[PDB]
């Protein structure tokens, strides 16, 4: 996948890489969006937090 | 106190739970750590037990009848140290309930009686009948060779060992005769058999020697000290006031050696051997004259070749007399063995030989040779008694036997004693069984059906699981090891169980 | 360490399969356990020790409900479940020595069930219903187990017919629960009716004016109640009443549930029967009813006929039969062996340990006799390789149905993955 | 131990549904004081909010966790793996620098909006 | 007792075993050894790493006693034996808890070895029987894989064809008898290995003792070999043995005959050496006793003791003799050849270092030895692991048929062979499982071969096409002396430690 005319994919059936658009294994594009925009989010507010104080155990 | 006598019971045990896998030509072997570091491992209970040297004083009476065992008959070193202590085992619940010790050892003298005169019942001396002098030795040669490596080889091992023993004297003769050196490489069935003694060719330096090997009749003559100019270890140091003199200080040697060189051309001695490593002076002389000689010639090689040609060992070359020298009927040294090896072959006076094997280990020839000392050890005892008896659990299960009747007919506590006596016997096939793999539940149980409808002579297979006579199977034992068995073990047992303190004392 | 954890889980679980290994068989060797409530009790029965064994172990549970299914579903074989997820749990240990991942080991195990069993149906003589000869002689087979034996020809035609009349066809899952064994105090053995419509748990009203028999009843003639002055006024109004009605058959009643309704007491029993329901949405419903004197004789006898219609349900949900005692353990060890070099990879080698793990129930078999281990076992591959299913089990009157046998593996495979599937585990509350 | 509880605390926390994502993926079991109260599940999100987590810094991850499910629903543990995954390469970087995280999260929005 | 030892016994023959199995290959690993007598070298031999070995468990001792033996049968069949004899060891475990005996154990390896053996023999080819011209490829080809990771893999190509013509000249044709005394591995530090020949003859280290004596010797005007004296007897006046407080007749005597060179194992004197400066008769100082015993069979000559019988005929002949400088070293030793066929052919290699000389001389003797098996036996098999995977399958197809107790004995035999393939694929960088299952499926639907673990770098399988072979003598001693380590360790049931004082 390096430089162009790639279409291989992770073939877990065969145990190597072959091509997703014959076998016709897709996923939705809202999901990718909604993974990759949530995870950005949730790495910003452990890192903006400098010193953590340990919560009151109940 | 009471405490003693169990204390010394189970002691015992430890020792003879070792001789147990030794029991059976084809059971496990001891192995045995010297403190001189040297391994040895071998299926012979004598050589084993003697390594032990057990502090324990009840495990020295062991030891003791271990060596008269090998010395009086020398056969079934480890079943007299196994029976021995079976019989220790036994009575151990029986002095928990109260019966003394002298009512328990009493009892096994009364079965001794029985046993005496049970051997002599069993006892058929047959020389000629149904045999001859080479079918004798042919049918008992593949006894000890069966369920072995060389089972397959063993139609040219036969032939070999029946000449072995016509060699010797057949009133006396001596298994130590035989010599067996492990030559590696080879395959198995190019060994033969010669008259003479060989060398191990312990010189692996070049360039010299040329001589052809073939020789005529050669001359034997042995030399007490060794005769050399040129030494490999030491050295001498020359230190004096001249210049030219340096080189005389060491020649001291020469006129008296120098003599000597001659004196073997006039002799015409063509064997020169030592005790004492030689260098090549004395293989200088010897190549016009067709000399052969091996120098580094162990100690207990060089007694054979006396008893060789009959010549005795002198000091010097000078003062030899006619009759010490010797002469063979023929010395060829072949390579069998991918080595060249000297031998002698055609001696009449010769009073031993020596038996060479070859094989692709050492260790497999080791397995061969401890095979085929069993095979000469009953050949030796065939000859001089002339009882012979069914051996191999067969003379073991009808002692036993025989017992449990006449335990019925007496009455007292030497019933039990004496039930418990033939009870104790079946340790002899037991093992026999556990180390070759056989279930010894099945085939003691199977075997006392046939063993009760009178037939005595039923013994048991050792190639094949199965019930059977060991007269078809070729197994024999001599007498005198049921009689020697049975007087030592009943002594030994009643001299531990007797007794009541051990004292030691330190210092 | 993930994969530490879930080893010291692994030999755990096979510490419980091993003491489940002794109990095989009738011949099993017995587990004394002692409750915390200071009950003692003790069986052969794998299903009752793992019950009360209260194990706090969360992957040993799983035996627990594999156990529960194995009688559920199959009815046989809870004890050499446990033999079989042990023995796969063993070949694993040295699986992931080897640096093998456990989703190749849990996935080769779908493969290797499903090819199980299209074996074992090769093997396998499939039978069918409509011959009741078959069916006597089945059942008869498991009564031999417990101490009612001439007494037990007579109960072989009671198991039968009364499944052969709701096994039609293609009727896959039974379910046993509708059928209901009524323990009542008195009578005998071969004192036994039928009453196809159903039987109920309770007696009727002693009392005075209670009409105890109706025609044409379901206008409410008969009622049920999960006063003595209600009794009165609904004995004018000819309308039969029975209470005390147990809460445990209320949800028994609701999916059975007349003609003729009338009360017969054979000696002291004093019950209801009712016939030809004639429901288009229920079925036909049967309650056995079984009758003794010592409560040690309807005891014994329950388990016994229980597990013989069990037997039953095997064969109406899986058509054949096979010959138990491990027979066709051995040759399907012998032909995925040899197709074993058909597959390559990783997954290859697994097919060659699955075959050894199967070879462990015939084994504990010949163990728990008193035979030899290692010597029956190899008598077992050379009689089999020229005669197929002949060793004889079929002149001892040895039948194991196939469901058993297919059930056993096949939940096997589900419990050995739910194991290795799990990685580690914590506090959770 | 400030950093080490958002990083090493939310890595133990985080590989505890790492290998549950697929449907090949692994499986854990959930045990009570009890222990006859368990169950056994893949998902995610439940494993996270029943096991209880004295970690100050683990109980953010789970209000995290609620927003995808409330406006979508879908992928919940694939963002609790990859946001995981995110801390194990942050604190490379940290330890090697200790400089404020602050620059190197503007790092990321240059690199989010590529890959968009 | 039994049911301690005989679990310790597996155990402790599997902590030696898993440490050679990382060095077994050509990409193994070597091991830094010094020994006792000051010689540092570097090699993946198995022989040395074995017997440097120090330990009180008496199960591992069995390995050096074993190795000590096949030292000289074979001596590169080290790692083979000890990893092949530890697989039956593992299947052994197992039959032992399920109630079988350890002696069954012992026969029922014996019936399987000896079933394999005719199984790879109707398999196995011959050299002579098919292409007599590949037969000196097949010598030159097998000691450039056990070469290849040394340093000796630069110039292999010459380095080859020396060891062929040593092996030779020690052995008859039909007899194909070979000893290790008759080969000598001898190296100085100094110069390079493209400078090293092959020697007909022994080294003798001799500088010629004063430059002005001859550095080479002339035929004489065409006469008989070269005249060379062995005697016992220097020059110089004796004495009696009763004091220990003639030059003109011993030396004549010598030069009636022709003898140039004059044998005598102490030193001399200045005075004594400018007798023989004159006569052009070179002196031997300081004799090792490596300089007698065997080779003057090939010279054809006679042996006369003293200086009264010497004449032409009767002295030892050779080729020649000169001194040729090696490098800077100030030694100046000599190279004496023959050109006939001689018993004895003793290599000389050098080096830059010290450490050098020694990697090449051990790895030059291993391919002396794969030579000497390879000329025992025309028949020779494909090896690089074939022949594990293809006596395997035999085994356990044979197994079946072979039917009782023995059954369970011959498929522990056919996965032990496994061990070897899985070992030999782990140090190629491959899975030992899937390369395992692969060579047997190409070997049963395709067709029967061949078909080993690759060695070098490959992409597939089919490595016949690069011609390796191994002695189908060699590898048949390796399973007979793995067979019986195996039946030996089960025949001890108890090990006896004895204590220090």
């Amino acid at each position: 996948i390096y430089n162009g005319i790639s279409t291989s994919g992770l073939d877990l059936n065969n145990g190597t890489i072959a091509d997703m658009r014959q076998l016709g294994i897709v996923e939705s594009y809202k999901l990718k969006r909604a993974v990759v925009s949530s995870a950005s989010e949730a790495a910003e507010v452990l890192l903006r937090v400098d010193n953590i104080i340990r919560a009151r155990p109940r | 106190g009471k405490g003693q006598i169990i204390s010394n019971i189970n002691a015992c045990v430890a020792v003879q739970e070792a001789l147990k896998p030794t029991l059976g030509p084809l059971g496990s072997d001891i192995l045995i750590v010297t403190s001189n570091q040297k391994t040895t491992i071998s299926n012979d209970g004598a050589t084993i037990l003697k390594l032990l040297d057990v502090v324990h004083p009840a495990a020295k009476t062991l030891v003791d009848i271990s060596r008269a065992q090998d010395a009086e008959v020398g056969d079934g070193t480890t079943s007299v140290t196994i029976l021995a202590g079976e019989l220790m085992k036994e009575a151990k619940p029986f002095l928990e309930e109260g019966i003394s010790s002298h009512l328990i050892m009493k009892g096994y003298r009364k079965a001794v009686s029985l046993a005496v005169e049970k051997i002599n019942e069993l006892a058929v001396d047959i020389t000629s009948e149904k045999s001859s002098g080479r079918e004798l030795l042919e049918r008992c040669a593949r006894t000890a060779m069966s369920s072995k490596l060389i089972h397959n080889n063993a139609d040219f091992f036969v032939k070999m060992c029946v000449d072995a023993v016509l060699s010797l004297d057949r009133n006396d003769l001596d298994d130590k005769l035989i010599g067996i050196k492990k030559i590696p490489g080879g395959a198995m069935e190019e060994s033969l058999f010669i008259n003479g003694v060989a060398f191990k060719k312990t010189f692996s330096y070049a360039g010299f020697e040329q001589q052809p090997k073939k020789f005529n009749n050669p001359k034997i003559l042995s030399l007490n000290v060794e005769l050399e100019l040129k030494a490999e270890k030491d050295n001498a140091e020359v230190r004096v006031e001249h210049v030219e003199d340096y080189q005389a200080i060491v020649d001291a040697e020469w006129q008296l050696i120098f003599e000597k060189l001659r004196q073997v051309e006039e002799t015409g001695a063509n064997i020169v051997l030592s005790k004492l490593p030689i260098g090549d002076l004395a293989t200088q002389f010897f190549a016009d004259r067709n000399i052969f000689c091996a120098g580094r010639v162990s100690a207990d090689d060089m007694n054979r070749v006396i008893q060789a040609v009959g010549g005795s060992i002198q000091s010097t070359t000078s003062d030899i007399k006619p009759e010490h020298l010797g002469t063979c009927a023929l010395f060829e040294e072949m390579q069998i063995g991918s080595e060249r090896y000297n031998l002698f072959q055609g001696c009449p006076q010769a009073k031993t030989c020596t038996l060479l094997l070859r094989g692709g280990a050492e260790q497999v020839i080791a397995e061969v040779e401890r095979s085929l000392h069993d095979a000469i050890m009953i050949v030796k005892r065939a000859l001089q008694n002339k009882l012979i008896v069914a051996g191999g659990g067969a003379t073991e299960m009808e002692v036993s036997k025989c017992l449990r009747d006449y335990s019925k007919t007496i009455a007292g506590k030497q019933q039990m004693i004496i039930n418990a006596f033939a009870k104790a016997l079946e340790v002899i096939p037991r093992q026999l069984c556990e180390n070759a793999g056989f279930d010894a539940i099945e085939i003691l149980n199977k075997l006392r059906l046939a063993h009760s409808k009178g037939e005595k002579w039923y013994g048991v297979v050792f190639e094949t699981e199965n019930i059977g006579d060991n007269f078809a199977k070729f197994v024999w034992e001599p007498a005198l090891v049921k009689i020697n068995a049975l007087n030592s073990a009943t002594e030994a047992t009643n001299l531990i169980l007797s007794v009541d303190e051990t004292i030691t004392n330190k210092g | 360490k993930p994969q530490e954890v879930r080893k010291a889980n692994i030999i755990a679980a096979r510490s419980v399969a091993d003491a489940i290994r002794t109990s095989l068989g009738p011949k099993g060797m017995d587990k004394m356990i002692k409750t915390s409530r200071g009950e003692i009790i003790i069986s052969n029965d794998g299903h009752t020790i793992l019950k009360q064994m209260a194990i706090l172990h969360p992957v040993a549970r799983m035996l627990v409900e594999v156990s529960a299914a194995q009688d559920s579903e199959a009815g046989d074989g809870t004890t050499s479940v446990v033999i079989l997820t042990g023995a796969l749990l063993g070949a694993a240990e040295r699986l992931l020595n080897k640096g093998i991942h456990p989703t190749i080991i849990a996935d080769s195990f779908q493969s290797a069930a499903k090819r199980s069993v299209d074996i074992l149906l090769e093997m396998c003589h499939k039978v069918s219903l409509s011959d009741r000869e078959q069916l006597v002689r089945a059942a008869s087979t498991s009564l031999s187990s417990k101490i009612v034996s001439q007494y037990s020809s007579f109960l072989a035609p009671l198991a039968v017919d009364s499944v052969l009349k709701i096994s039609d066809e293609n009727s896959k899952n039974v379910d046993l629960n509708d059928i209901r064994l009524v323990k009542k105090v008195g009578g005998t053995i071969d004192d036994t009716e039928m009453i196809d419509g159903v039987v109920l748990t309770q007696t009727a009203i002693k009392s005075a004016g209670g009409p105890t028999r109706k025609e044409k009843a379901k206008k409410c003639n008969v009622l049920l109640i999960q006063n003595d002055l209600a009794l009165h006024f609904l004995s004018k109004l000819n309308i039969m009443v029975v209470k005390d009605i147990e809460r445990e058959e209320i949800e028994f009643l609701s999916k059975g549930l007349a003609d003729l309704v009338e009360e017969i007491d054979s000696d002291g029993s004093k019950i209801v029967r009712v016939t030809g329901i004639r429901n288009n949405n229920a079925r036909p419903t049967v309650s056995v009813v079984i009758r003794g004197a010592n409560n040690m004789i309807i005891d014994e006898t329950e388990r016994s006929l229980h597990d013989a219609l069990c037997v039953i349900r095997c064969l109406v949900k899986e058509r054949g039969l096979i010959a138990g005692g491990g027979a066709p353990e051995i040759e399907i060890s012998r032909r995925l062996s040899k197709e074993a070099r058909s597959m390559e990879g990783v997954q290859a080698f697994i097919w060659q340990e699955f075959a050894s793990a199967l070879e462990v129930i015939p084994t504990t078999l010949a163990e728990n006799a008193g035979l030899n281990s290692i010597k029956v076992v190899t008598e077992l591959r050379s009689k089999h390789e020229n005669g197929e299913l002949n060793d004889n089990t079929y002149e001892e009157h040895i039948l194991q149905p196939v469901l058993v046998s297919t059930s056993a593996i096949t939940l096997a495979s589900e419990c050995v993955k739910s194991i290795l599937r799990i990685d580690d585990i914590a506090f959770s509350r | 131990n400030a950093r080490l509880s958002a990083f090493v605390g939310a890595i133990a926390v985080g590989d505890l549904v790492k290998s549950t994502l697929g449907p090949k993926g692994m499986d854990k079991l959930l045990q009570s004081a009890s222990s006859n109260t368990c169950m056994v599940t893949n998902d995610g999100a439940t494993i996270l909010k029943s096991i209880p987590l004295d970690n100050p810094a683990a109980k953010v991850l789970v209000n995290i966790s609620k927003v995808q499910d409330d406006e979508v629903g879908d992928g919940t543990t694939s963002v609790t793996v990859l946001s995981a995954e995110l801390l194990r390469e942050a604190e490379k970087l940290i330890d090697q620098s200790k400089i404020h995280p602050q620059t190197i999260i503007e790092g990321y929005r240059l690199a989010s909006a590529a890959a968009l | 007792h039994g049911l301690e030892a005989k679990k310790s016994h597996i155990l402790a023959a599997r902590s030696v075993a898993s440490i050679i199995k990382t060095s077994l290959g050509p990409r193994g690993l070597d091991k830094i050894l010094i020994s006792p007598d000051g010689e540092i070298t570097i090699t993946n031999d198995g022989a040395t790493i074995l017997s440097q070995m120090e330990l009180d468990n008496e199960i591992a001792k069995l390995l050096v006693q074993l190795s000590k033996s096949q030292d000289d049968e074979i001596g590169d069949g080290t790692t083979g034996v000890v990893v092949l004899a530890s697989a039956l060891l593992d299947q052994a475990l197992e039959l032992i808890q399920k109630g079988i005996h350890p002696i069954k154990i012992a026969n029922g390896f014996d019936e399987a070895a000896k079933l394999a053996i005719s199984k790879l023999e109707e398999t196995c080819d011959d050299i002579s029987a098919s292409n007599d011209e590949l037969f000196r490829d097949f010598l030159l080809r097998a000691a450039k894989t056990s070469l290849g990771s040394k340093i000796v893999s630069k110039d292999h190509d010459r380095f080859a064809e020396m060891a062929v013509e040593a092996v030779i000249n020690v052995m008859d044709k039909d007899r194909k008898d070979v000893d290790f005394d008759l080969i000598k591995m001898q190296g100085r530090v100094g110069g390079s290995i493209s400078d090293s020949k092959l020697i007909n003859g022994v080294i003798l280290d001799k500088d010629f003792s004063h430059p002005q004596m001859p550095k080479c010797v002339l035929p004489k005007e065409g006469s008989d070999g070269v005249k060379l004296a062995i005697l016992t007897c220097p020059f110089e006046p004796p004495k009696p043995k009763t004091k220990h407080k003639k030059f003109k007749e011993m030396i004549d005597d010598v030069k009636k005959a022709g003898a140039d060179v004059v044998i005598c194992q102490w030193g001399f004197d200045d005075e004594a050496n400018h007798l023989l400066l004159q006569n052009d008769l070179p002196a031997v100082r300081w004799v090792g006793g490596q300089e007698l015993e065997h080779i003057a069979i090939s010279t054809n000559g006679r042996i006369v003791p003293r200086f009264q019988d010497l004449s032409k005929d009767k002295l030892g002949t050779c080729s020649r003799i000169y001194e040729q400088e090696f490098g800077t070293t100030k030694d100046r030793m000599l190279i004496i050849e023959q050109s006939k066929e001689t018993k004895t052919v003793t290599c000389f290699v050098r080096g830059s270092n010290k450490m050098i000389v020694d990697e090449a001389e051990r790895a030059l003797h291993d391919s002396l030895c794969v030579v000497r098996n390879l000329v025992k036996d025309s028949r020779v098999v494909y090896g690089g692991g074939a022949a594990e995977v293809t006596m395997s399958l035999a085994v356990s197809e044979e197994a079946d048929k072979q039917r009782g107790i023995d059954q369970y004995a011959f498929r522990g035999f056919a996965q032990a062979l496994d061990t070897i393939p899985m070992t030999l694929a782990e140090n190629s960088g491959l899975d030992p499982i899937g390369t395992l299952s692969t060579l047997k499926s190409k070997q049963l639907k395709e067709k029967i071969s061949n078909i080993g673990v690759d060695c070098l770098g490959y992409g597939s399988n089919d490595m016949k096409e690069l011609f390796v072979v191994d002695p189908f003598i060699g590898k048949k001693q390796q399973i007979l002396l793995a067979t019986q380590l195996c039946r030996m360790i089960l025949k001890i049931d108890n090990v006896i430690i004895s204590g220090k004082d």
